[PDB]
RNA sequence: GAAUACUGCCAGCUGGGACUGAGGACUGCGACGUAAGUCAAGGAUGCUGGCAUAAUGGUUAUAUGCCGCCCGUCUUGAAACACGGACCAAGGAGUCUAACGUCUAUGCGAGUGUUUGGGUGUAAAACCCAUACGCGUAAUGAAAGUGAACGUAGGUUGGGGCCUCGCAAGAGGUGCACAAUCGACCGAUCCUGAUGUCUUCGGAUGGAUUUGAGUAAGAGCAUAGCUGUUGGGACCCGAAAGA
RNA sequence: AAAUAUGUAAGAAGUCCUUGUUACUUAAUUGAACGUGGACAUUUGAAUGAAGAGCUUUUAGUGGGCCAUUUUUGGUAAGCAGAACUGGCGAUGCGGGAUGAACCGAACGUAGAGUUAAGGUGCCGGAAUACACGCUCAUCAGACACCACAAAAGGUGUUAGU
RNA sequence: CCCUGAAAAUGGAUGGCGCUCAAGCGUGUUACCUAUACUCUACCGUCAGGGUUGAUAUGAUGCCCUGACGAGUAGGCAGGC
RNA sequence: GUGGCCUAUCGAUCCUUUAGUCCCUCGGAAUUUGAGGCUAGAGGUGCCAGAAAAGUUACCACAGGGAUAACUGGCUUGUGG
């Protein structure tokens, strides 16, 4: 996965996210991929029913499968459909975004700076 | 018939998480950390101090 | 037959309302707005009069009274976004006011045909009057320039910014 | 603005419904639909599909291939059932005892069934019979044996009838057929 | 390699059940501790320009 | 019926459905099979091969009446035997009382072997009969009675 | 020995502003409660005022702010210093037919098609009908000719559905259509050449890196429809010519 | 002898054990091909995704192209002519480049609210005559990519430096 | 950086006005402005997946639930006037 | 070893001719000439998927083409200055 980040880099900003950021992301745009379609998490009782056979039976259990990578991250992922944020609330501090966030851009690895960007975007 | 948001909408977001409660009453946001008195060593100190 | 007919017609009973969750709390006045507080009237047939605050009503109405002998405010209810609330205060712990309510200022009932279409105060509110604000006079000569102060009308001057005023 | 990875709007590709008009065909799928939404047996819905399909893919079911099939080991009691035409075959001289369900049923074939004893019946009372395909065996047509269908794919060496009006020798057996004239395919 | 998952099976069904017999793509590396005994860093700085000719 | 037609659908589009740049023309390869050597060569050799040229021999004033033989197969031979009797001679197959079936008057010319028939007698008159349906019936216990 | 900055966290508290109020008995998940119950918990209610008509709103004209090149056409590219168009009304261009392909609907179905004709009639209608004939039910070969079951109409792989067991996966059995494959059968080609004999006929049996628009428990015929094809004035208008 | 580009594999149509068929093959009961039986879920043999997968029939328009980055041929060169890969225009509006087919941003049902992209914030013109460090004075200053040009060569002009 | 090198024909173009510790040039840090783009909501349509028949509904290509989508010449098809 | 060490060295339909099969047909029988068939080569199309083909027009015609020349203009500036 790391040569596909590599082979996209123009095109996402990317970092490694923590806790926090996990958690508000997937309280606030968490949506689950049941039967094809786009559901609204909003209850423990959909993600038992969807992803109980892999011991998660909360909302608490998806976000810990994510943030400890574990043995059922494909499908704890793969469950949660694509993350639709919004534009960054303050901006994106930069003048132009399609250089790397190191020379003064904002695509490429922030590592961890991706928090405060995923916050402004959540 | 309409997605409210846990972060607020504090009864939402204690339907989800029943800790939330026990988070909130014992304070774990605000964890006061132990006292340690370790000491980096010299080398540390000569090599972060060089140049 | 100009039109056939349609044939599906829409019912014609009308659904019940769905349980509505949605209590009535009280309301939560600003920290400024303490009875016997001088308001500063922003609206109405009373704008810029200096009167006092003296009770909150059950309407979430303010009951107020600037004194006839001061300014010319009678017994009234105001509405406590069209008010400012100012500095100083008198001493209203001796006046008597839970006997005023919404039904002490009920109107009327007003039909379809009891109208002005082409073109007298109560006794009992001239004598709550003046009961209420004898006392209200007695607190106000009690510090000086308050009587004239609540006498005179409050206007914007040039080069006054209110948001930087101090009330 | 979306990349999108697929088609938008594509409808799924297979009929919802009969495209005929025939009033008693429509109940038919009224009837089944009402049974594969409300049981669970495969054998409701693999019948309200196949009384959707079109002539062509509903080709004729002859008396001597339901007798093949009931031939089969344990077959001999199961209830046929053809969503379609059952036809008459003089090929075949002997006849078990067998129940077929039908759309439709030839002369000859109802009356040869019925002469062996057995007894023909429509779709609707195998609806009431066997609610949900109990005991039942499915039967479909030969499809690719139609005329149409020999005329698919035509090209050099691809084995296939040339779409030709009149037959015979000078039709079409000439330069492109045989090494002496010309080439062959 | 089939012949060694088969092997690796095997032993598996005597003990060590779940013996991971799929490849997979190489980790992020654990935490480790770096001594600086007998190995104190070196200070290096860039180099000013030179013409070699 | 021509309301059901794209020709309704088109009446406001300028190019009528034949494209702006092809500009729908009078023959624009020819009529008929023109240019099938030529400029038609691929379709005519792909879907039509052995289309161009002789083979065989003429055969000046043909009759078809000469040719006249319809086939019919075993398996159609009782067919032609009326239902109100065939019952009656598959039961009872005697050697001494066998059904005659004449395919001349049937309307054939020659029977063919797709076989089996009942193992029972028949006596079949026919004008011709391949090599395989006469041992057919033989091995059934009938006769083939050749006929003009 | 402390502070503070910077960075980060809180399922910390709280004030101001804007847009939105979709749904319409109940059902759910919860929260607070000792319970009864209540609630911000599967989408707005409560209270109050004025007007009750041109007041809101619609239409229309104008003004103002910003924007807005003339359509049609050929074309890589049209507002073009490319062509047609002063204006308006009426007319004005993918049709019908013969023979067909695919698909679809309908009737009947190893058959199918009454309408050449006859009978009949309330008379170009409707109704009824014999013998033929067309296509289909057999192919193949230039032709003379010959002409489709070793077998449960074969074996193997898969296969929907069904059957048996089964708390439930699942495991067996049967497996139509269809797909791949190895065979068997019919005709052509090449070869082999028995009994027999008008001694040159006949061609049993067996075979093959050959070949067919074949067989292997028929699927066709007829009518109608959109689309497509060919001939026709053939979407409409248009030569210089020829007789 | 690269980089980029490119073929294949990563298993159930598999692996293993035993022994069945043949007219092929072997000196041979040796193999070859195809098999009968028997043993193989935490992972049935790397990752990620999968929007349903596979299959068929039939028919429209088109068969003048052009532009940008990069590679590249002829030519002094060309808004020249000719190739390669990709993305575009053609067929496409929208915000920005004053203006413009192709550039930047972003692709479009009808609306409301919020946030932004590219580009901007003296006035035209919505938005700091913001903050900060310097440089420049031109009797042809300069002022944003594509793009609407400038060179060799010079100056005790002035500013840093070896 | 500025100047010389540096010449074309109607009057004229950093877009214009104008701008000189800039409103120029290089660089940095923020705040702010606004697209048919992103986020949320409503409504229209399309596609997809579903529910709905033992006295319960105009008696079902109806009613309803859920999700996601929407540029378009030549051209194809569908529903309508 | 199924021509040339490999990568080029070549040719449809109709017609004629030859070889093969001694085979099929000349349709009212039959024999012998003659003719026609089936399989395989050759005779040739070099515009090489393959018409049988001389000019002229300053007397000219038609359908069209800015898919394309003969001015200006535009890009370029070898050459000229
Ligand atoms: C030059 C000579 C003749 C030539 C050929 O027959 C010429 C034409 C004649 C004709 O009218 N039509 C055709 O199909 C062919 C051929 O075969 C060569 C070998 C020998």
């Amino acid at each position: 996965t790391l040569e596909l980040l590599k082979l996209i880099e123009p095109y996402v900003a990317y970092g490694y996210p923590s806790y926090s950021t996990i958690r508000q992301l997937v309280y606030k745009r968490g949506f689950g991929k049941i039967n094809k379609q786009r559901v609204p998490l909003s209850d423990n009782a959909i993600i038992e029913a969807n992803l109980g056979k892999y011991g998660i039976l909360s909302i608490d259990d998806l976000i810990h499968e994510i943030i400890t990578v574990g043995p059922h991250f494909k499908q704890a992922n793969n469950f949660l459909w694509p993350f639709k944020l919004s534009n960054p609330s303050g901006g994106w501090g930069v003048p132009r975004k399609f250089k790397h966030f190191i020379q003064g851009g904002s695509f490429g690895n922030r590592e961890e700076f991706i928090n405060k960007l995923v916050k402004s975007m959540n | 018939v309409l997605k409210k948001n846990p972060l607020k909408n504090k009864q939402v977001l204690l339907r989800l998480n029943p800790y939330a409660k026990v988070f909130a009453a014992e304070k774990l946001g605000s964890k006061k950390a132990e006292k340690t008195g370790t000491k980096p060593a010299a080398v540390f100190t000569e090599t972060l101090k060089h140049d | 037959s100009a039109q056939k007919a349609p044939k599906w017609y829409p019912s014609e009973d009308v659904a019940a309302l769905k349980k509505t969750r949605k209590a009535a709390r009280p309301q939560k006045l600003r920290a400024s707005l303490v009875p016997g507080t001088v308001l500063i009237l922003l609206a109405g047939r009373f704008r810029g009069k200096r009167v006092v605050y003296l009770k909150h009503l059950e309407d979430n109405t303010l009951l107020i009274s600037g004194p006839f002998k001061v300014n010319g405010v009678p017994l009234r209810r105001v509405n406590a976004r069209y008010v400012i609330a100012t500095s100083t205060k008198v001493s209203v712990e001796g006046v008597n006011v839970e006997k005023f309510n919404v039904e002490y200022f009920a109107k009327e009932k007003l039909t379809k045909k009891e109208k002005k279409e082409a073109k007298e105060i109560k006794a009992e509110r001239v004598e709550d009057q003046k009961v209420v604000d004898k006392a209200l006079i007695a607190e106000i000569k009690k510090t000086p320039l308050l009587k004239q102060y609540l006498s005179a009308s409050f206007s914007l001057k040039n080069g006054d910014k209110p948001h930087m005023l101090k009330f | 603005g979306i990349d999108h990875t697929s088609k938008q709007h594509k409808r799924s590709g297979h009929r919802t419904a009969p495209k005929s008009d025939n009033v008693y065909l429509k109940l038919l799928v009224k009837l089944y639909t009402f049974l594969a939404r409300r049981t669970d047996a495969p054998f409701n819905k693999v019948v309200l599909k196949a009384l959707f399909l079109s002539k062509i893919n509903r080709p004729p079911v002859s008396v001597s291939r339901i007798a093949r099939a009931l031939k089969q080991e344990g077959a001999a009691n199961k209830t046929v059932v053809v969503v379609g035409t059952v036809t008459d075959d003089a090929r075949i001289f002997e006849f078990p005892k067998t129940t077929v369900a039908a759309l439709r049923f030839t002369a000859g074939a109802r009356a040869k069934i019925v002469k062996a004893g057995g007894e023909c019946i429509t779709l609707d009372q195998l609806a009431v019979r066997a609610p949900k395909g109990q005991n039942t065996l499915i039967l479909r047509g030969p499809r690719n044996s139609r005329e149409a269908v020999r005329h698919f794919g035509m090209g050099p060496h691809k084995g296939k009838a040339p779409r030709i009006l009149s037959t015979g020798r000078k039709f079409e057996r000439a330069r492109g057929r045989r090494r002496s004239k010309g080439f062959k395919v | 390699r089939v012949k060694a998952n088969a092997a690796k099976r095997a032993e598996a069904k005597a003990q060590g059940v779940a013996v991971q017999l799929k490849r997979q793509p190489a980790q992020p590396r654990e935490s480790r501790i770096v001594s600086t005994e007998g190995n104190v860093p070196q200070t290096l700085a860039p180099v000013p320009y030179e013409t070699f000719i | 019926p021509s309301r059901f037609t794209k020709t309704r659908k088109h009446r406001g589009h300028v190019s009528a459905g034949k494209g702006r740049i092809g500009k729908h023309r009078k023959h624009p390869g020819g009529r008929g099979m023109a240019g099938g050597q030529h400029h038609h060569r691929i379709n005519m050799d792909k879907y039509h091969p052995g289309y161009f040229g002789k083979v065989g021999m003429r055969y000046f004033h043909k009759q078809q009446a000469h040719f006249w033989k319809p086939v019919l197969n075993l398996d159609k031979l009782w067919t032609l035997i009326p239902e109100d009797k065939r019952d009656q001679y598959l039961k009872s197959a005697s050697k001494e009382t066998a059904p005659v079936i004449d395919t001349l008057a049937a309307g054939y010319g020659k029977i063919l072997g797709k076989g089996r028939i009942p193992n029972v007698p028949v006596i079949v008159k026919a004008r011709f009969v391949s090599k395989l349906a006469e041992e057919k019936i033989r091995a059934a216990g009938g006769v083939v009675e050749l006929i003009a």
